[PDB]
């Protein structure tokens, strides 16, 4: 219902959907592709764009980075994201380290071709560095003008309140957010462990692959389609879950999803989607997309979310049979 | 262990999160109970309460249960704290 | 609610406004008697006073006005404390 | 009596009057009746001037800029403030979080030509964003050495104090100054409410619109004259208020208190403003004006401050009825 | 006025200077004698010293000159505190 | 000399390192008794204990060897904490 | 007997000797003269200079900067220190307001053309700004990179424990010397109050006109001589103190100090200086000179220090009768 | 067995073996040995590098940064260290002050063309600067991103956690590594001392002099070979500490190690580098080489390291006879 939202409790706002850049940018898709999604996305009022040192290695920062200096957007008008952990084969060159995080920045900026991102996030924890060592270096960066916020990636509850308590322990800077993957087959983190974070320290959710990385959109009903993110050079492990006894029950789940959408008028990944924001206490949504066609349809996404009654909420957990224990 | 800062009227008090997960149905035992009463700028939990009975609060899950008045707290007072705090004699 | 730090001697109380302003016309409770003591350095009211007693004058609001006589505080100290935070028993 | 005087309790030394460009720098009168007025009120002696990113969508920082380094004057002769708040179409664009604190901040200085500015003001409250990260981000700038201070404006007195206490909890920087409006027909939160912030925390009051937009003047005593800035286009709201019920009641208190003027030997806008600075709770008084006509007569307002006796400020609040409360 | 801070085994009392000047002949009212005890780092005088016995001690000075010895502490412990801080009872 | 402190759930005390070394076999005075409960964070050892004790317990230590049990604290919670921080009396 | 010391008890050594800029450099001598008496400084050790932005209105500075340039010194062997308070006409050009010890410092530094002094001093107490501000403010220049270290001067003791008690209050900069002026006639701050805040908190003590700028030199016997200081425009106050009957009193001590001082077989400028050095409370003492024949004979007082017996030191107090009671 | 470690508890990770450049880099080798030396190091996965100001009178920092620009190395993948404390004749130019820390580090980057280094070591205790001043300028230079973290050297356990206390009471940045010298002949503070620290308050060890400058390879069984370090022009102090009683007892014990280092099919500087790494309580072990067949067989003794099993330590403390008693 309302587009615009504060990513958890700061007073960073950003739209209900974003655009990430796995896979696709300066990979699976070409730059053309790419400024045209972006374009689409930006003109139809997404404001969030989510990537990474370590995608693509590198080049899709890179291409990212081009298509906003090429459209000449206010840089104002965007929120820029990125994670750090995995930033070359050196020894030091992956982790969360002050060395890391600051070299890992400084080198993915430089790739954008901006002088700060809106949020930078730890992509996963880091067993080989002390908190207080990660939060004196995010706290560092952003009183450098290199970040806005900082925020984390696959972390426990556990390891996020520590953060908050080091920060607050050393008068640092909190995270204000967590990306985490969020979708109808992976739901118990997002939906029970994350609110109360939110309540408790104003810690805000931004969820990934909502399609579960196409799967949920039921293209791989018959198998592995030519051209298909399974069916690209170095995702076997996408495949083997696809067509594996688990990914089969997944499909035959998404069968009935079908006939729910249908009913709706929508298509099953809308359904998702819509779906992924039907609560509160997600601030975002990060689409992926390979086509105009799928950003375009993802997006429509929004007019869906009116339809998801409480019965159909109800009828959803009755075919997932994965309703999370609070 | 993760530990807990609880502030009664300005006095400060530190024990482990287990320790008060020693009795999970009390007010400062269950997440939901003492969840209204935290400060996310100073992380601990304000209670704008009687300072000199906190003392035997705090042992009652320091002790594994045992509840005693401290002798300068007068007994209607004690008992309205126990109360507050949801605390059980009966083992 | 807003609340608000009182120094004692080095001895830091916290309360809520609002328990102050549950008797408006004592010293701790009125704006203007209370001012003349506020740090603007700390954010918090400084009395160079007996410690013992304020536990007592902090009980007085919290309760509702019970004015308790520490056991641990003389009856001449504790009498002076009573006078000088303007401490009323008459309900 | 004191021409200059403390902001507040900071060291900020400012005229007791200065000169603001909202509706005009930039948009009602010209580069060139701008610069004339800037320099008029300079060697006058007054030393602050008032701008705004929203005033005319930034035209209004530009033309001060240009005329400051026309002019040559040292900047450390200048106190010049600027009010972040309104700084684009974009959802990101406006408020007081960290990113839009800093973003406005830097393009205001920008369009100032300017390393810093000496006061920088949130322009009004900010419901979407923690109070934490708004005194984080206005501390940071100072620490960056794009402004001096910071300061408040059109916030209550609850969160002023609010500001002040989240700053000595963190140890960051509380606000010197609310930028509060001031004149006959609005007292109450002057003359009751701040006095008592200044006395407990040293904030001081710099006040703007003395003569309510040229009300006071008493130039719309038969209507709406032509070239007024009632008659401005996209000033319909205030044309609204002079002929309104309300209006026209404060029209017909200033025929009195003309007559006060003219007893005293001075116009009524000089009465107006004298007023404004006869108790030493106000540190300084934003001027506006449109012809050097107004700006001098404005500031021959300090010459009539001796003869606003008890007995005239009595009869004053006779005439007004609206003496407030304490 | 210029406060002093004091911290006895941790326990951290504040008053004002002039409220030691009162009596400066004392230990803790003349400068040279609290000299040696002066921690630069942390602006504040540091006894390894009782606890429980400082309240008094400090009351001696608040009082303008009253010597009470606490309920809970012995009586060779409180006088070996007044010989220490050097304070006399002869008006 | 060196200063340690040791917070007892949330009350803090300070002494000199030599203070405690007087006493080498006691917990507090035996660096690897001592180290299980260091908190790199906030340079402190953390005990999760009775606070009305500690008192007794420093000044054991500050006393030479004297053994007082706080008036307000119970005979047999006492005679825990003497066997925890594992103090002598036998001279 | 220790040319170089520390400064207080901070990690800053300097020579017991230093030379200053007051009167001369930029004004009185020639630039020539300045960089002669400079290197003849340097070379002999000293590696302290004072100056101010008030000097020679900036003068002063400009003319420092030039031989330091222009000799080639490594920055690192040279303790540069320059005051703040004056630095113009406008109101906003004096004090310690942030604004203004900002301003202040980054203008000398331009015409010192150096990137940091190693200590800023505040040239002395501001009653118009309160000491969190200034205290703030040196620490915020410090933390630029702007100076080294901060320091006070002309301020009472009570004045400069609450620099300290501030600093440490916010976790700031504390300052770490006061320089005050010492001499035969002038005695009491450093003999008395100076070395308790030494002890204390660590301050140390510059001291500044060692020969009372010139008086104890014993050129005023018989009347002002020509292209002397007190001849010299600009300085009819040192003319009439000297000529006064407080002067001839002082001019008549001299006259017996002298005799100490053929007994000893130094000058009497000497004997003044090492008199000045006498006691370790004090870390440097400032030097002032306009001829290099006057440089080299200030320097030798060095050599005298050591004949300084008690008995002499006795027998200078008795003829000088203002010992100071501690 | 795990070749690449973290620096005490931080995240920092370091090469077991690193490669030192004092007496050779910009002095007994030529710079043409320099990066072959260098280059063989970090092929064969050394990432630690280790300088000082001091060494070749800054001519070693020189020679290091050439080869790095030269190779074209990513900063990333390299641990650059540098230590300060000697950097000129001048009475500043030497300690632990806030002047020298900064000037003296500024000085090391500019030498090695570097924008930082990832630590930065005091190389000695400094009795002339309060512990206070010099954390607070270690800290300084890391918040200015000059050096990622910082360490100290030649210090006692007493002066190191005092640094620790210090930083905790002001919250500034605790040093994280303690280079210690480290050898079979200097065993006291490596082994019973820093572990302590290590454990309580997470400094890491980094040892040097693995060979005690040579001593442990055993060239000297006969005398002072041509060309030996003992044999260059400074070290006069090496070469009699070798002839004299004491030395001689030491060659005796190496003729009997040599035994063992035969028996393990190895070379006794192998034997001698692989027991410095025998402990976990060493982080990394600074090599030393002027020769490329030298730094090979050195790097080899990470094969040597699965045979010191406990029969061959408690051996080879047999024949030391100088095993610490903790
Ligand atoms: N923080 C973290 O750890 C992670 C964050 N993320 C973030 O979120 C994003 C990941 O979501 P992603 O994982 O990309 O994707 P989704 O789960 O949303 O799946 C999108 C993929 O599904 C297919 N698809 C999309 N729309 C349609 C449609 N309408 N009909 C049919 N197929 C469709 C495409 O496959 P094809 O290309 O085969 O056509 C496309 O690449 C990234 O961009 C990244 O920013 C991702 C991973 C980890
Ligand atoms: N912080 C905040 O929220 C706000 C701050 N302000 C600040 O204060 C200023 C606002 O005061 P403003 O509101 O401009 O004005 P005033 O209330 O002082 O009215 C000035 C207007 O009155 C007329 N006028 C001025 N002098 C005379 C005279 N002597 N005789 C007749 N008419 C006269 C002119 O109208 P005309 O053009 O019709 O001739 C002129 O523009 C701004 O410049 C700004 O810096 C303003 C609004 C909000
Ligand atoms: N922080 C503060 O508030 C202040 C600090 N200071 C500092 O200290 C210095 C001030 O000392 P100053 O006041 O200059 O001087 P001194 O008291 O040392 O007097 C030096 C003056 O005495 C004369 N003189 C010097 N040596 C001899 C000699 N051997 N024989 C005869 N006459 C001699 C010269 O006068 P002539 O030129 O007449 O030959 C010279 O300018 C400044 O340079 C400044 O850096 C000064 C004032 C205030
Ligand atoms: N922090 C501090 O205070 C100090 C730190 N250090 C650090 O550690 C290093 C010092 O170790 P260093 O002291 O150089 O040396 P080592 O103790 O490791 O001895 C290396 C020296 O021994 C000889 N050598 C090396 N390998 C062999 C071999 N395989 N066979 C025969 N001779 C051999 C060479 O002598 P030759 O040249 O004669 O061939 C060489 O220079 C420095 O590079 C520095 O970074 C050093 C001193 C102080």
């Amino acid at each position: 219902l309302q587009f615009y939202r504060n990513l958890g409790k700061s007073g960073l706002r950003v739209s209900c959907l974003g655009l990430g850049t796995w896979v696709t940018f300066g990979g699976q898709i070409t730059d053309e592709m790419a400024e045209h999604l972006m374009t689409l996305a930006y003109d139809n009022g997404i404001n969030l764009f989510d990537t990474a040192e370590v995608y693509a290695a590198g080049k899709a920062e890179v291409v990212l980075g081009n298509i906003i200096k090429k459209k000449g957007w206010r840089r104002s008008s965007l929120v820029i994201t990125t994670k750090i952990f995995w930033g070359g084969k050196a020894e030091t060159e992956r982790g969360l380290s002050r060395k890391h995080i600051i070299e890992g920045l400084k080198a993915s900026l430089e790739r954008l071709q901006l002088e700060y991102v809106d949020v930078v996030f730890a992509n996963r924890p880091d067993p080989n560095t002390p908190m207080e060592e990660t939060v004196r270096a995010m706290t560092h960066v952003i009183n450098q003008g290199m970040a806005m916020y900082w925020g984390t990636s696959r972390w426990s509850s556990m390891e996020i309140m520590e953060a908050y308590s080091v920060a607050r322990q050393f008068n640092l800077i909190p995270p204000i957010c967590e990306q985490a993957e969020y979708h109808m087959f992976q739901r118990e983190k997002v939906e029970v462990q994350l609110p109360e974070l939110f309540h408790k320290i104003g810690v805000g959710a931004m969820t990934w692959s909502p399609l579960a990385c196409g799967i949920v959109s039921g293209k791989y009903d018959s198998g592995i389609p030519p051209y298909s993110r399974a069916s690209l050079k170095g995702y076997q492990w996408l495949k083997d879950k696809i067509l594996s006894e688990e990914g089969r029950r997944q499909q035959a789940k998404l069968k009935e999803l079908q006939a729910i959408a249908e009913r709706l008028g929508c298509t099953l990944p809308q359904l998702a989607i819509a779906w992924c924001l039907r609560n509160e206490g997600v601030s975002s949504v990060l689409l992926g997309a390979s086509n105009a066609e799928q950003l375009m349809e993802n997006i429509g996404a929004i007019q869906v979310l009116p339809k998801l009654s409480s019965s159909i909420v109800h009828e959803i957990d009755s075919i997932l049979g994965n309703k999370p224990y609070s | 262990c993760e530990r807990v800062v609880i502030n009664i009227s300005g006095l400060r008090f530190e024990t482990q999160l287990k320790t008060l997960a020693q009795f999970p149905n009390t007010l400062l035992g269950n997440p939901k109970k003492r969840m209204r009463y935290f400060d996310p700028l100073r992380n601990e939990y304000f209670f704008d309460r009687n300072r000199p009975s906190f003392d035997a609060i705090l042992y009652y899950y320091q002790s594994g249960g045992r509840l005693r008045r401290p002798v300068n707290v007068p007994l209607d007072m004690f008992s309205e704290e126990i109360k507050f705090y949801e605390l059980g004699e009966e083992a």
